[PDB]
């Protein structure tokens, strides 16, 4: 159960991350208002740690 | 501050013309009016350095890459003092040189892993200097890839030496007035044979000038001279420091590499040989572990039966104490122990004053 | 597999990518993890090796009426 909650914690955060800022009673206005080389460096960084981890 | 450099250093010129084609290796529209077997010094003209500067590679880079042109007949002390003093490079606790032709566009994956894992990390831990061909070709290219890869996973300084003639896009380098900044077409599309660009992994470059448009081996004499001088040099606080150890790493190659090691061995420079490197490297490893037979198979058939190679091997074995062989141990992936074992063996002393450098490395590495 | 490295890759014999290409294919089709590891370890240019035809061969090597075959058949 502890692991399951920790996993569901993400689903909660994502749900509220995209929710409009205003509260339900005032959410109406928000609805109305609604209507490269670094990556290569990063990947290399990942691989090095993987290689070290396996070794 | 750099105004001293042009006076101190000179760029050689072919000058005299020796037999369309020219033995001087610089067939131009017309050799000078002043202009047999062409000689490096007999048929050359020394002129003040006209290509010193700090390269700034186009696109991504550190915008800091010292580029200098110098004659082969130059004292290693001057360059070392300039590097240590002017460019601000710290005195190296260790300097390791890489040699070998490294035949083929790419090397074996395990060997590359050994290079990047062992050599680079060891140098980074102790802040050693890695000196290789200053060209994005062959062995030098592989080292640069290793250094680049290690840098991405973060520095390590790795100077480079290459003949001036073989360099590509030398126009941007040529600047008698000096080029504190400089744009280099390192992404040279035309792989025009001998002409090569400069790998941008290396922090500094030495363009050996010998009055040629491009040739191999011109930097060997200067290379060995610099290694010997550094080997006989103290780090920090002038002489109050300790000797800077030096090790030569050979990976495959040809008789030229065999000549280099023999000269290095005569120079009392410890050498290390990697098992499985290939021709010009496996033969010596076997000998440490008939001689004509190995030259036939271990070395290329051309000149393999020639006893000149066998004679060099005998001379090489004559001072086998200085050199040693790094057994891959089925890919050991660690060689700090091997390097230390080599240096202590090469010391051959007992005063314990010459072992401080080895001790420091032993401390720097966890061994 | 240990025998192959001990004998076939004792170092007394050179090797070529084309020499090992067939063996590699067999190991992949026969699920020989140790061998494929060993063959790749011997400096095999995998990128220059793999071909779309070879890739098709591998997928064709699915076991009998394996689930993957059903998906491939539907595809
Ligand atoms: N002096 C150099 N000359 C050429 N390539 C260099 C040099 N130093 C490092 N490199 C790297 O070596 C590789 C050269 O080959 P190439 O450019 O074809 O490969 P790449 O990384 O796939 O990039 P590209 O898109 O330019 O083809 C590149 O990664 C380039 O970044
Ligand atoms: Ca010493």
């Amino acid at each position: 159960s502890d692991l399951y909650w920790k996993a569901q914690r993400y689903r909660l955060i994502r749900e509220f991350h995209s929710r409009p800022a205003l509260a339900p009673p005032f959410i109406v206005i928000s609805h109305l208002r609604l209507l490269k080389e670094a990556e290569r460096k990063l990947l290399t960084w990942e691989s090095v740690h993987k290689e070290n981890f396996l070794l | 501050e750099q105004s001293w450099i042009p006076k101190i250093f000179k760029k050689k010129t072919c000058t005299t013309f020796i037999v369309t084609l020219c033995q001087c290796g610089r067939p131009r529209t017309a050799h000078p009016a002043v202009a047999t077997v062409w000689d490096s010094d007999a048929h050359t003209t020394e002129k003040p350095t006209d290509a010193y500067g700090e390269l700034d590679f186009t696109g991504a880079g550190r915008k800091h890459s010292n580029f200098l042109r110098l004659s082969d007949r130059t004292d290693p002390a001057a360059v070392y003092s300039l590097v240590t003093r002017t460019w601000g490079f710290r005195a190296p606790n260790l300097v390791v040189s890489v040699l070998g032709g490294s035949g083929g566009p790419v090397l074996q994956t395990w060997l590359q892993d050994l290079l990047r894992r062992g050599l680079v990390r060891a140098a980074q831990s102790t802040g050693a200097w890695i000196v290789t061909g200053g060209l994005h070709t062959g062995i030098g290219r592989h080292v640069g890839v290793a250094v680049r890869d290690h840098q991405m996973a973060s520095k390590v300084v790795a100077m480079g030496v290459a003949p001036w003639g073989v360099v590509r896009n030398r126009d941007t380098l040529i600047n008698p007035k000096g080029s504190f900044p400089a744009r280099y077409r390192w992404r040279g599309d035309p792989e025009d044979g001998v002409q090569f660009p400069l790998d941008y992994n290396y922090s500094a470059f030495f363009l050996v000038d010998d009055g040629t448009h491009g040739c191999l081996g011109g930097e060997n004499r200067f290379r060995l001279r610099l290694e010997s001088y550094i080997s006989q040099q103290k780090t920090g606080v002038g002489g109050t420091g300790i000797d800077i150890p030096v090790l030569l790493l050979l990976i495959d190659g040809d008789e030229k590499m065999l000549t280099r090691i023999e000269n290095a061995t005569q120079a009392q420079l410890p050498c290390l040989l990697v098992a499985g490197s290939g021709g010009a490297a496996d033969c010596l490893a076997e000998t440490l572990e008939q001689g004509e037979a190995r030259d036939r198979i271990r070395r290329f058939f051309p000149k393999g039966d020639l006893e000149v190679l066998q004679a060099q091997v005998e001379r090489i074995m004559t001072r086998k104490e200085l050199l040693t062989v790094y057994s891959s141990e089925d890919g050991s992936e660690e060689f700090e122990t091997i390097v230390l074992k080599a240096l202590v063996k090469a010391c051959g002393s007992s005063e314990a004053s010459a072992y401080l450098d080895e001790l420091r490395l032993a401390v720097a590495w966890n061994r | 597999v240990d025998i192959a490295q001990s004998e076939l890759f004792r170092g007394d014999i050179q090797w070529r990518s084309f020499h090992l290409e067939a063996s590699l294919m067999d190991a992949l089709l026969n699920d020989r993890p140790e061998f494929v590891r060993l063959l790749i370890s011997h400096g095999l240019s995998l990128g220059h090796f793999l071909t779309p035809m070879r890739l098709a061969q591998l997928y064709s090597a699915a076991p009998s009426n394996s689930l993957i075959r059903n998906l491939l058949d539907q595809a």
